[PDB]
C-alpha cells in the first residue's frame, strides 16, 4: 500500500544518492587529471579552481554516501515494518479462520464423530466376519480341509519345516 | 475496571522499560565520547553540563529499573490484588511509587499512565484526582530522589569529569574549590 | 494509523488467542491420535512391531 | 480457503525475510570491500560510515533471519492445522456416507 | 515406521483373503452364467426340435 510505495521511493533515493556519490567520485578523478594536464602549461589559477572543484566533489561524495547509508537503514527498518505488518495481517486471518472452524468443529463434535467412525468400522468388521463365515460355508465342497492340509504338510516336508473313523465313533455313541 | 487491560499494560511497560534502558545506556556510552572530546578542546563547563545530562539520564535509567521491578512484582501478585478490594502492605509501596511516577514518565512511556488510571479507578480509599495526591506520600524515597529535578552536586560532576578524562586517556584539571568541599 | 488501529493491547490479546487456539488444536490432535491408535489396533499389534 | 491463502502469505513473507537477510549479508560484504578500498586512500570518515553501515546490515540480517525462522514455524503450524482440517472434513464425509 | 509396516502387512493379508473369497464367488457366478446360457440354448433347440 502507501507504505510499500513510500519504501520503494526511499530505496530509490538511497541508491540515487549512492550513484550520485560515485558520479562525484569519478568527476573528482577527472578534475584531478585536468589539473594535472593544466598545471604543466603554467596555469596557476586554473589549477586552483580545478583543485577546489575536486575537493568539493570529494566532500559532496562522502556526504552523499553518509546520507545514502542513513536512508538505506531507514528503508530497511521500513521494510521490516512492512513485512511484519503483512505477517500480522496473515496471522489475524488465520486466527479468524481457526476461530470459525473450532466454533463449528468443536472438540466435543470431534470426539463424537471419531467414536461414530470407530463404531461404524467395528460394525463393518462384523459384516466382514459374517461374509467370511458364509463364503467359507458355501465354497466348502470345492475347498475341503483334508486336501489343503495334505498339500500343506507335503509342501512343508519339501521346504523342510515342521508344523472318517471319528464320525463313525460319534455314530457309535449316538447309537449307545 | 478491566483487569486484563492492566495486566497486559504492565507487561508492555516492562518490555518498553527494558528496551529504553538498553537504548539509554548505548546513548550514554556514545555521548561520553563527546564529553571527552569537549574536555580535550579547552571547553570545560560545556562538558560539565553535558555530563550533567548524562547523570540525569542515568538516574532516569535507575528509576526505570526500579519501576520495572515494582511492575513485575505487581504482575506476580496480580492474582492476589485482583480479588481483594483493599491493597496489602506489600503492594502499597509499589502502587504508590508507580502512581507517583506515572505523570513523570508519561512522555517516555504511555502505558504507565493507563496503569495509573486503572489503579486509580480501582481503589477509592485515598484514591482519585485529589485523594491520590495526598495518598502518594509513601512512595519510594530512593526513586523519588533519583527521578527528582534538582541540580546534582558539583563535586559529583567534577568526579565524573575526572573519571571520564582518565578512561579516555585525556587530561583534566578539576577545580580545587570543588574538590575541597 | 496502524498503531492506533493495531495497538499493543490488541496485539497481545490476539497473540494469546492464537496460542490458546493452537493449544486446543493440539488437544484435538491428541484426541485423534488416541482414537486412530485404538481403531487400527488389530492391523497393528504391539508384539509384532516390537 | 481464507486460511490457505493466509498460509501462503505467511510463507511468502517468511522467504521474503530470508532473501532480505541474504541481501543484507551481500550488502555487508560489499560495504566491507568498499571500506577496504577507501581506507587505502586515507579517508577515515568514509571508512567509519561504511563500517557502521556494514554493522547495521549484519544486525538487520540476523534480525530478519530470526523473524523468518519464527514466521516459518508459525506457517508450519498453520499448515498442520489446514491439513488436519481437510482430514477432519474428509472423515466427516465418510462418516456420513457410512451412516 | 515399524507399526506402519506391520499395518501394511496385516492389511495385505486381509486384502488377499478377501480377494480369494471374491474370486471364488465370481467363479461360482461365472459357472451360473455359463450354465444359464447353456440352458437357454438347450431350450431353444428343444423348441426347434419340437
Amino acid at each position: 500500500s502507501n507504505m510499500e510505495k513510500h519504501l520503494f521511493n526511499l530505496k530509490f533515493a538511497a541508491k540515487e544518492l549512492s550513484r550520485s556519490a560515485k558520479k562525484c567520485d569519478k568527476e573528482e578523478k577527472a578534475e584531478k587529471a585536468k589539473i594535472e594536464k593544466a598545471i604543466q602549461k603554467g596555469n596557476m589559477e586554473v589549477a586552483r579552481i580545478h583543485a577546489e572543484n575536486a575537493i568539493r566533489q570529494k566532500n559532496q561524495a562522502v556526504n552523499f554516501l553518509r546520507m545514502s547509508a542513513r536512508v538505506d537503514a531507514v528503508a530497511a527498518r521500513v521494510q521490516t515494518a512492512v513485512t511484519m505488518g503483512k505477517v500480522t495481517k496473515s496471522m489475524a486471518g488465520v486466527v479468524k479462520s481457526m476461530d470459525a472452524t473450532l466454533k463449528t468443529m468443536n472438540l466435543e463434535k470431534i470426539s463424537a464423530l471419531m467414536d461414530k467412525f470407530e463404531h461404524q468400522f467395528e460394525t463393518l468388521d462384523v459384516q466382514t466376519q459374517q461374509m467370511e463365515d458364509t463364503m467359507s460355508s458355501t465354497t466348502t465342497l470345492t475347498t475341503p480341509q483334508n486336501q489343503v492340509d495334505m498339500l500343506l504338510q507335503e509342501m512343508a516336508d519339501e521346504a523342510g519345516l515342521d508344523l472318517d473313523e471319528l464320525s463313525q465313533r460319534l455314530a457309535r455313541l449316538r447309537d449307545q | 475496571f478491566k483487569a486484563e487491560r492492566l495486566r497486559v499494560n504492565l507487561r508492555l511497560v516492562i518490555n518498553r522499560l527494558k528496551l529504553l534502558e538498553k537504548k539509554k545506556t548505548e546513548l550514554a556510552q556514545k555521548a561520553r565520547k563527546e564529553i571527552a572530546d569537549y574536555l580535550a578542546a579547552g571547553k570545560d563547563e560545556r562538558a560539565r553540563i553535558r555530563v550533567e545530562h548524562i547523570i540525569r539520564e542515568d538516574y532516569l535509567v535507575e528509576a526505570m529499573e526500579i519501576l520495572e521491578l515494582y511492575c513485575d512484582l505487581l504482575l506476580a501478585r496480580f492474582g492476589l490484588i485482583q480479588s481483594m478490594k483493599e491493597l496489602d502492605s506489600g503492594l502499597a509501596e509499589s502502587v504508590s511509587t508507580l502512581i507517583w511516577a506515572a505523570p513523570r514518565l508519561q512522555s517516555e512511556v504511555a502505558e504507565l499512565k493507563i496503569v495509573a488510571d486503572q489503579l486509580c479507578a480501582k481503589y477509592s480509599k485515598e484514591y482519585g484526582k485529589l485523594c491520590r495526591t495526598n495518598q502518594i506520600g509513601t512512595v519510594n524515597d530512593r526513586l523519588m530522589h533519583k527521578l527528582s529535578v534538582e541540580a546534582p552536586p558539583k563535586i559529583l560532576v567534577e568526579r565524573y569529569l575526572i573519571e571520564i578524562a582518565k578512561n579516555y586517556n585525556v587530561p583534566y584539571e578539576p577545580d580545587s574549590v570543588v574538590m575541597a568541599e
